[PDB]
């Protein structure tokens, strides 16, 4: 798209968003955080309350 | 009839390095003014 | 320096000379042009922000 | 046995209610399936629209749309598609054999 | 020149009211422009 | 994303990810060429990732690309698309182009995919032929009526324009208006589509559709043609040699 | 079998510690380190 | 000025997917 | 280096008629088009690989670290 | 509905305005002093 | 795999250029019909790419110096003290086994100094993976005291081209690899070739470079006839046109005399709407490899007086956002981005 | 209205050359997109078997490993495929490679002197000097080493120049040829080329008799335009032998005089193997696969 940008997975395995875990993106998360760091969409880290 | 390309020639000069006169003189003329410049440092006239 | 050839047809050494002199002129005003609107548009941008 | 799920997956963004109308998801295919079964479907008399779109070279995956008319569901045609398809390949295969026993 | 600029500052007593674009940026704080250029307050229902 | 030097706003653009796999560099449409004014030389660009959702939505609805249309300098456009997509829209618009049903159906969903939410109708609504009898054809022009009418609302009523084009009516032979672009109801009746159309190029259909209909509807527009002539250049190529 | 080849001569000989860095066959003060018998993967790519 | 010689004896060196060189 | 295994466009295995090639330039002495001809290369593609093949390698084996002089 | 939207950075719009155009005036003449050096006095 | 050029200048033999080949001719069509050739980028056909077109090596040398006069460092290993695994690079006298593959981190040669008791190693790091080609031992300045202190070591570095890689035809038409375009997808000829670069049309009108066009159609001329031709300048009048000399040329061996081609889609298979421009073009693969400064960081090391990220693309160093991007941010009114 | 059974009433297939290696064969009455598909296929997805995992135990050439390694994948090996099952690349290297899976190739030249009075041949001068294709000695392991005892392995051409050598350096390795598709690698595509042509439509307008009749078919290659009187109008002999050169379009006199078109039904393959398999063998395997992936869809649960 116009609008959009092309990002090598190269770079989706190392840049992170930190997202807070609630009751509607559980689901989402779960699964990012079973891929782990390295399968995308996955996640490198889970910060404790 | 054309401006052909050596290939005979050439993997012959490939394989066998001339022991005469080396080809290509305008490679040598190229570096003429380093090499004479040099040369002209202790041979020629007035030593 | 009027050059009658064209490209399709080729253009005569006098031409390909005079060509080589026009040709370079331009690129000779890229490398002699101290004139940049860094500074210029730095100036305004600290001043109006 | 176990039949895998990730070759076909219905876009229900897309599906219509009926569904008269559907957006198919395969992976792993391209032009090659792609053309020659979108032709195959528009054969259909209750086809409607078809057409095929690749989203991206680099993603391995392959779109194809079947909007049809009533009284038939777009998996239908789709299902009709693949097994027309494969009775134009027995046509071609069992002419060719004949052809090479001719020579 | 900070240093020059500091002193005229420092002889003045001057009070920086964080108002301007590098200012904010220099404290850390959010710039007055666009986004910052208003308050954002949630509505509560318990007295 | 970030081009340097960034001289103007336009130069820092919000961008929506696409991770694309096997990738080793990042990938960029031609219509974000001119605002960055980066030339794909060897180019370099910054990629920034905000990490608060206040920073999101300012990348998102502030500093994102459709809302960078135009430029504040003049308030002309920045945005078009730039090479083989002109020479693309000359031949597809062209009177001598014709399209069968397969054809015609093929070219609106090759740019035109309701699943990726490119639809307003979540139905592909096409138009009758232009030729009846003997063979059902389609014109060039009602592909670009029917990608108007799949991208523009349902609820609000279609393009009136009367543009003109950069080729001259002489070059399209005897008594011909092809260079009066003629937009009636959202229906491209009259004229080729130039530079001076989908390019970054003012009161074009492009810069038309995006007053009336907004600048999101203008991305959908431009995206949407970008992918449609790069479709009808694999098909239908162009090519430029001695002849010419 | 432990190698060092020559770089003048092209001799095969190796020696160890406490020795002068020079082949035995001529005065030469470069060797080149022998290819050894040892697997290296590779991909017919 | 003398023009560019042509080259001697051009014959046909391309021909159909099925076709040799049977035809002179 | 050496002749390349197959034409880099088509795929037509062009490595076993290299030392052919200069067999029919030499004792059958040849036209360099004919030659191309009777090794089986008709597209212009195969046709430039062996014809435009440099083939250094013989250049390359001249210095032998390995065996004096 | 076509009014400036209070908030919006003028200031830095109206240089990056005068500036990013005035790169396209870095070449020479082809009597008064023009392009750079005359938006510079 | 270099090549000699079918077309050229006499001069090229001259200068017996031949002893030094500088690029290859490929089979080049000025098409427009990837989308991923516009202007600065051309494409590579893939199959051509997995035949060894273009492929490239780079050799890189190291001198392993021990002088930082009583010697201390000796080359090889201490006894009592060894870390493990270090055997699979290194051989018993402490350097790597000519051909081993290297990757940064590995030890790429080993030593023991007197000094601190310890054996320690001097290690390889680059980005680029690597396989040794050449170790040489030099034991210089030295009358009979003789002993290795320095040690050459050279690094073969494969280098198979990559998309942003410059290519160029010999008339000044540069374009970056935008894409390894599969044959299948790739336009196919009537005689079935398809081609191994593609040119973009739009390049052309604004470079005006018509050299390269007739160089197309005397490529093609030459590598069906057989024959290598001359395209040393001024050799062509008004009136002895190299299009029309060609051009016959080209309809004598059975092909169109304004070098078109019928080519098809790789795509929906139909011809394609009118005859594509296609010839052999000598191309040369330029050295760089443009994406060197390719860098990725979320979090890593930061100066202890700023604490800001630190400088340096291969310290896992941060992107500079100057004051012209704080500008850029201040402009958009965009207040949480430039926070 | 379109039906498979009418489909196979206008189908044809006319076969004009048949050889070992390359089959020249037409496809009349059939879509573009199903001409395509098989083509895309013959290239692409019929698998082959050729060296993947070259491994070095020596290689004191001039040759580079890497070099080296890629020259033996692209070596054509005259394999049958079926013969070998599929790789699998999740598990480790010794459960990966069987005698099912797998076939070794080894590669052992070593190079010396000989003695011959002195330009001199670099056979006459040097022993075992240059490295052939016929050099990959086939080493038969497992389970099964009498499967292929009657079928022994050999590349499809032998001839091919691998490395050449002076006394001194050697060349030991062990390379594992194994199966695969031509769209991971062109080293795996079983055809050198497969391409169709369409079959060229020459739609004469005018009588065009006479002399120019002679000048018109002087336009096309010899066996296309034929004459048959000085009148009796310009007729087309075989219009398949045509180039498609466009000459008779950039003459004045048959410019409006002529149109030059195609039959779009009509399709002219040429289908040539690299050795393994022959033309025949690659085009029905396309044609399975394609029936085989709109099959594989038809068993298949549509999810979501
Ligand atoms: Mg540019
Ligand atoms: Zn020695
Ligand atoms: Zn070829």
């Amino acid at each position: 798209e116009t609008n959009e940008i092309g990002v090598p997975p190269v770079f989706a395995v190392k840049l992170t968003y930190p997202e807070p875990v609630t009751a509607y993106n559980i689901a989402e998360l779960r699964q990012a955080v079973i891929n782990g760091p390295d399968k995308w969409p996955g996640a490198t880290q889970i910060q404790n309350e | 009839r054309t401006a052909d390309f050596r290939t005979l020639e050439r993997e012959s000069r490939f394989i066998n390095p001339p022991k005469d006169k080396s080809a290509f003189p305008l490679l040598q003329e190229a570096v003429q003014p380093h090499i004479g410049s040099f040369n002209a440092l202790t041979e020629g006239p007035d030593g | 320096g009027y050059v009658k050839g064209r490209f399709y047809s080729g253009i005569k050494p006098q031409e390909y000379y005079f060509h080589c002199m026009a040709g370079r002129e331009g690129l000779i005003d890229t490398a002699v042009k101290t004139s940049r609107s860094g500074y210029l548009q730095r100036c305004l941008t600290k001043q109006l922000e | 046995e176990e039949p895998d799920r990730e070759k076909i997956k219905l876009l229900t963004q897309a599906t219509s209610e009926d569904g008269t109308s559907a957006s198919f998801q395969i992976v792993e295919e391209d032009h090659t399936l792609g053309n020659a079964l979108r032709y195959v479907i528009m054969k259909n008399p209750d086809v409607e629209f078809c057409g095929y779109s690749i989203p991206h070279p680099s993603e391995n995956l392959l779109n194809i749309r079947i909007q049809t008319y009533g009284e038939t569901t777009a998996v239908d045609a789709l299902q009709k598609g693949l097994k027309d398809l494969m009775d134009l390949c027995d046509v071609v295969e069992s002419k060719f054999t004949e052809k090479i026993k001719s020579m | 020149t900070t240093c020059q600029f500091l002193t005229k500052a420092v002889l003045d007593n001057e009070r920086e009211q964080l108002d301007s674009p590098s200012a904010r940026i220099v404290v850390g704080k959010l710039n007055n422009v666009g986004t910052g250029s208003f308050d954002v307050l949630a509505k509560v229902p318990n007295a | 994303m970030n081009r340097q030097p960034t001289l103007h706003k336009a130069s820092m653009m919000g961008h929506k990810v696409r991770v694309l796999p096997n990738e080793k560099t990042l990938r960029l449409h031609y219509a974000n060429t001119g605002a960055y004014n980066a030339d794909f030389d060897g180019d370099e660009m910054n990629m920034h990732f905000p990490q608060n959702e206040n920073a999101r939505a300012e990348a998102l609805n502030l500093a994102n690309t459709d809302s960078q249309y135009l430029t504040p300098t003049s308030g002309s456009p920045v945005r078009g698309l730039i090479q083989d997509h002109i020479s693309a829209g000359v031949w597809l618009t062209s009177k001598d182009s014709f399209f069968t049903r397969e054809q015609y159906q093929q070219y609106i969903y090759g740019c035109i995919r309701p699943e990726d939410g490119h639809t307003t109708r979540s139905k592909i609504v096409t138009l009758p032929p232009t030729i009846f009898k003997p063979y059902p054809l389609w014109t060039g022009k009602q592909i670009i009526t029917t990608v108007l009418l799949n991208v523009t609302p349902p609820d609000m009523p279609g393009i009136n324009l009367i543009s003109k084009n950069k080729i001259k009516n002489e070059y399209w032979g005897k008594g011909s208006l092809e260079n009066e672009v003629l937009f009636k109801d959202g229906a491209l009746l009259c004229g080729i589509l130039d530079k001076s159309q989908y390019g970054a190029s003012k009161y074009g259909i492009v810069h038309s559709l995006h007053e009336v209909y907004g600048p999101e509807v203008a991305a959908k527009v431009l995206s949407v043609l970008g992918r449609l002539f790069t479709n009808y250049i694999t098909a239908t190529a162009f090519t430029c040699g001695m002849d010419d | 079998t432990l190698k060092y080849i020559c770089a003048e001569c092209s001799s095969k000989l190796s020696l160890s510690r406490t020795d002068a860095v020079r082949c035995k066959d001529c005065g030469h003060r470069i060797l080149l380190k022998a290819r050894t018998k040892r697997l290296v993967q590779f991909e017919a790519r | 000025r003398k023009d560019v010689p042509k080259v001697e004896g051009l014959k046909l060196e391309h021909f159909a997917t099925g076709y040799d060189a049977e035809d002179f | 280096m050496i002749v390349p295994v197959r034409c880099f466009s088509c795929g037509k295995v062009v490595g076993d008629k290299w030392e052919s090639y200069l067999n029919l330039l030499q004792e059958d002495e040849l036209d360099e088009g004919t030659a191309l001809s009777r090794l089986g290369l008709k597209r212009y593609c195969c046709r430039r690989m062996i014809l435009t093949h440099v083939d250094l390698i013989e250049k390359f084996l001249r210095y032998n670290p390995l065996e004096k002089r | 509905r076509s009014l400036i939207n209070p908030g919006e950075a003028v200031g830095i719009i109206a240089s990056q305005s005068v500036g990013e155009p005035s790169t396209q005036m870095t070449l020479n003449t082809f009597n008064v002093t023009l392009g750079i050096p005359r938006l510079r006095e | 795999t270099g090549q000699t050029p079918i077309v050229k200048a006499n001069l090229y033999d001259d200068y017996g250029m031949d002893n030094f080949p500088n690029g290859f001719n490929a089979v080049v069509a000025v098409i427009s019909y990837t989308g991923y050739d516009m202007d600065d980028a051309m494409i590579i056909n893939k199959s051509a790419d997995e035949r060894g077109f273009g492929y490239g090596t780079m050799y890189k040398t190291e001198k392993v110096d021990l002088a930082l006069d009583p010697i201390t460092q000796h080359f090889g290993f201490g006894n009592d003290e060894w870390p493990k695994e270090w055997l699979e690079k290194l051989d018993e006298d402490g350097l790597p086994y000519i051909g081993t593959y290297v990757e940064e981190g590995d030890p790429i040669c080993a030593y023991f100094d007197d000094t601190l008791n310890k054996t320690k190693i001097k290690t390889y790091h680059s980005s680029e993976p690597a396989y040794i080609e050449e170790v040489n031992l030099i034991g210089d300045e030295s009358n009979k005291f003789q002993e290795l202190q320095t040690v050459s070591i050279k690094y073969r570095i494969r280098r198979t081209p990559q998309i942003g890689d410059k290519f160029s035809s010999r008339h000044g038409q540069k374009g970056v690899c935008s894409r390894k375009w599969p044959t299948i997808d790739m336009p196919f000829s009537e005689t079935g070739i398809q081609p191994d670069i593609i040119i973009n049309p739009h390049a052309f009108p604004s470079r005006m470079t018509i050299g390269m066009f007739v160089e197309s159609l005397a490529g093609k001329a030459g590598a069906l006839h057989g024959i290598a031709q001359d395209s040393t300048p001024w050799i062509f009048n008004e009136d002895d046109t190299p299009a029309d000399y060609f051009g016959e040329q080209l309809a004598k061996a059975g092909y169109n005399y304004h070098g078109n081609e019928p080519m098809y889609s790789g795509a929906t298979g139909e011809e394609l709407r009118a005859d594509i421009y296609v010839g052999v073009v000598y191309y040369q693969r330029l050295r760089h490899m443009v994406n060197d400064k390719f860098q990725v960081r979320s979090t890593g090391p930061v100066n202890s007086l700023t604490m800001q990220p630190v400088k340096g693309r291969k310290r896992h160093g941060g992107i500079r956002v100057g004051e012209m991007e704080r500008d850029a941010l201040i402009g958009h009114g965009t207040s949480f981005l430039l926070q | 209205e379109w039906n498979v059974e009418k489909f196979k009433k206008d189908f044809e297939v006319n076969i004009s050359s048949l050889d070992a290696r390359e089959a020249n064969f037409d496809l009349i009455n059939i879509d573009t997109s199903i001409a395509n598909a098989f083509r895309r296929i013959m290239i692409s997805e019929v698998p082959s078997v050729a060296a993947e995992y070259v491994y070095f135990f020596n290689n004191t050439s001039v040759i580079q490993d890497e070099v080296l390694a890629h020259r033996i994948g692209l070596v054509p090996l005259k394999v049958d495929p079926d013969m070998l099952t599929w790789v699998d690349s999740n598990l480790p290297d010794d459960e990966k490679f069987t005698d099912e899976n797998t076939i070794v190739l080894s590669l052992n030249v070593k190079c010396t002197r000989n003695p011959d009075a002195p330009s001199t041949d670099p056979k006459e001068l040097y022993n075992n000097a240059h490295v052939y294709a016929r050099d990959l000695k086939f080493e038969p392991q497992g389970r099964q080493s009498t499967t292929f005892a009657d079928c022994p392995v050999v590349p499809a051409d032998p001839d091919i120049l691998l490395a050449k050598l002076r006394p001194g350096q050697e060349i030991s390795l062990k390379a594992h040829c194994i199966l695969g598709i031509g769209g991971d690698h062109a080293k795996f595509s079983p055809v050198s080329t497969a391409s169709y042509r369409l079959l060229p439509q020459i739609n004469i307008l005018q009588p065009i008799k006479g002399e120019s009749a002679r000048r018109f078919q002087k336009c096309f290659p010899p066996g296309v335009i034929g004459i048959d009187e000085g009148s009796d109008e310009a007729y087309v002999k075989d219009a398949r032998k045509d180039t498609v050169s466009r000459e008779v379009l950039r003459y004045e006199e048959f410019a409006d005089k002529v149109k030059l078109g195609r039959v779009r039904n009509h399709f002219i393959f040429n289908v040539e193997s690299a050795g393994a398999m022959t033309p025949e063998e690659i085009f029905f395997k396309s044609v399975r696969i394609l029936k085989n992936k709109a099959e594989y869809l038809k068993n298949c649960p549509i999810t979501q």
